[PDB]
């Protein structure tokens, strides 16, 4: 069998995983390790005209800016927003 | 080694950072 | 016991609203101060509570008309000054009354000759009171 | 003993008697969103102490059961995280604690009965969501059991002062009656 949860939501009680990597899952998850993701939705629900927003304003904080590891998390952002 | 664990940073971090854009977007 | 026979229809018309909104405070009053988790429902009790007993506070040597009364007690029966800050209504009051005896005299007396609060003292009580409030507040 | 005394104690009492049942009441409200969302956090939880409670008192033996770190302010006065239980505990709440850093929490039974990498992260949230769950419940039934003994010692201290305030008007009278004969 097959179990695939968020925290919060549970989905199920062959599967494409992104390696976890923001990514999407057949059978969109952000990360983690049964299928465990911090934060996984349809789908349905993800709005897609605000994440090109998401993916510009991430690289507009890149070109800081300037300090390590600050910067290191606004490259992570930007990771999970071209996914 | 990834970038992001090199000055800093764990894995907890990144995964608190790909959850949260999920939710914004 | 006499109650309402003893009254003119313009405290009539504000006195058993705000009889009946202190008797549904007071079961509440209470745990006034131990319900920051509780439903809004009785938050506006609570809210329109300890307001309408502000208003119900008075100084002494100065007894009000009837027309000055109702014009104050309409004020917190229709809801105007429930985001005014409670320790702030007694000193908005004497401000607010001074204002309209000085001013608007024409207003307090169509509240007497009509013997009511219209709709058109209605409209202009409110522009009175919530510009006055903002002003009051600061 | 004196009826000033009995009536401070009474308006008291009374007071009390309000706020518990209040207090029973929004407990109830947040064991009934608990619970809800103890059934999800179950099916994901399946995959140094340092000792899990919350901040908040009056609900039994929900701290003293479970008691360098603790999560809680009980914990750490009885013996750090403050801020915890008054809302419902989050996956980001336990990624705070992990990030700062056996598991000792109050495990949900029912309405009545409790017992005490990423993975780290599961296993403080898996404690969380089953810590306020019983702690949720724990706190509405302490608060029940509080309110119904301060209705039975309303009462019996109403009951005591009614015996004084008679006896008091009885025994003013004998003295005047005995003064006058």
């Amino acid at each position: 069998s097959f179990t695939f949860a968020s925290p919060t939501q549970v989905f199920f009680n062959q599967v494409d995983v992104p390696t976890l990597r923001p990514g999407l899952v057949v059978v969109f998850v952000s990360s983690g390790s049964q299928l465990l993701a911090e934060e996984a939705v349809t789908l349905d629900m993800l709005d897609l005209g605000a994440a090109k927003a998401n993916l510009e304003k991430a690289q507009s904080e890149l070109l800081g800016a300037a300090d390590e590891a600050t910067r290191a998390e606004i490259q992570i952002r930007i990771e999970a927003n071209e996914a | 080694v990834a970038y992001w664990r090199q000055a800093g940073l764990s894995y907890i971090r990144y995964s608190q950072i790909c959850a949260k854009a999920v939710r914004d977007a | 016991r006499v109650g309402s026979a003893a009254q003119t229809r313009a405290m009539k018309q504000v006195a058993g609203t705000m009889k009946l909104e202190l008797a549904q405070y007071r079961e509440v009053a209470a745990f006034a101060q131990f319900g920051s988790d509780l439903d809004a429902a009785t938050q506006q009790l609570l809210s329109r509570g300890v307001r309408l007993t502000e208003l119900l506070k008075q100084g002494q040597y100065s007894p009000m008309a009837i027309e000055e009364q109702v014009a104050v007690i309409y004020a917190g029966v229709r809801g105007y000054l429930d985001k005014l800050e409670p320790s702030k209504i007694t000193k908005f009051e004497n401000a607010f009354l001074s204002h309209v005896i000085s001013q608007h005299q024409a207003l307090l007396s169509k509240i007497r000759t009509d013997g009511k609060i219209s709709e058109e003292s209605d409209a202009k009580l409110k522009e009175i009171v919530t510009n006055f409030l903002a002003g009051f507040e600061a | 003993a004196t009826l000033k005394d009995i009536t401070r104690r009474l308006k008291s009492i009374k007071n009390i008697q309000k706020i518990t049942k209040s207090m029973k009441m929004v407990a109830a409200a947040k064991y009934a969103r608990a619970e809800r969302e103890l059934k999800p956090a179950r099916v994901y939880g399946v995959g140094l102490i340092i000792g899990v409670s919350s901040d908040r008192g009056l609900c039994g033996a929900i701290h003293s059961s479970v008691a360098i770190i603790g999560v809680g302010d009980k914990i750490r006065s009885i013996l750090t995280f403050k801020e915890v239980g008054r809302r419902p505990p989050t996956f980001g709440d336990a990624s705070v604690i992990a990030l700062e850093l056996s598991i000792i929490f109050n495990r949900f039974r029912s309405v009545i009965s409790y017992k005490t990498e990423y993975s780290l992260a599961n296993i403080i949230y898996y404690s969380l969501k089953e810590s306020t769950t019983s702690e949720q419940s724990a706190r509405m039934t302490a608060m029940d059991n509080a309110s119904k003994n301060a209705s039975e010692m309303i009462d019996k201290l109403t009951l005591t002062f009614n015996r004084t305030r008679q006896a008091v008007i009885t025994k003013e009278l004998i003295e005047i009656i005995s003064g006058a004969a």
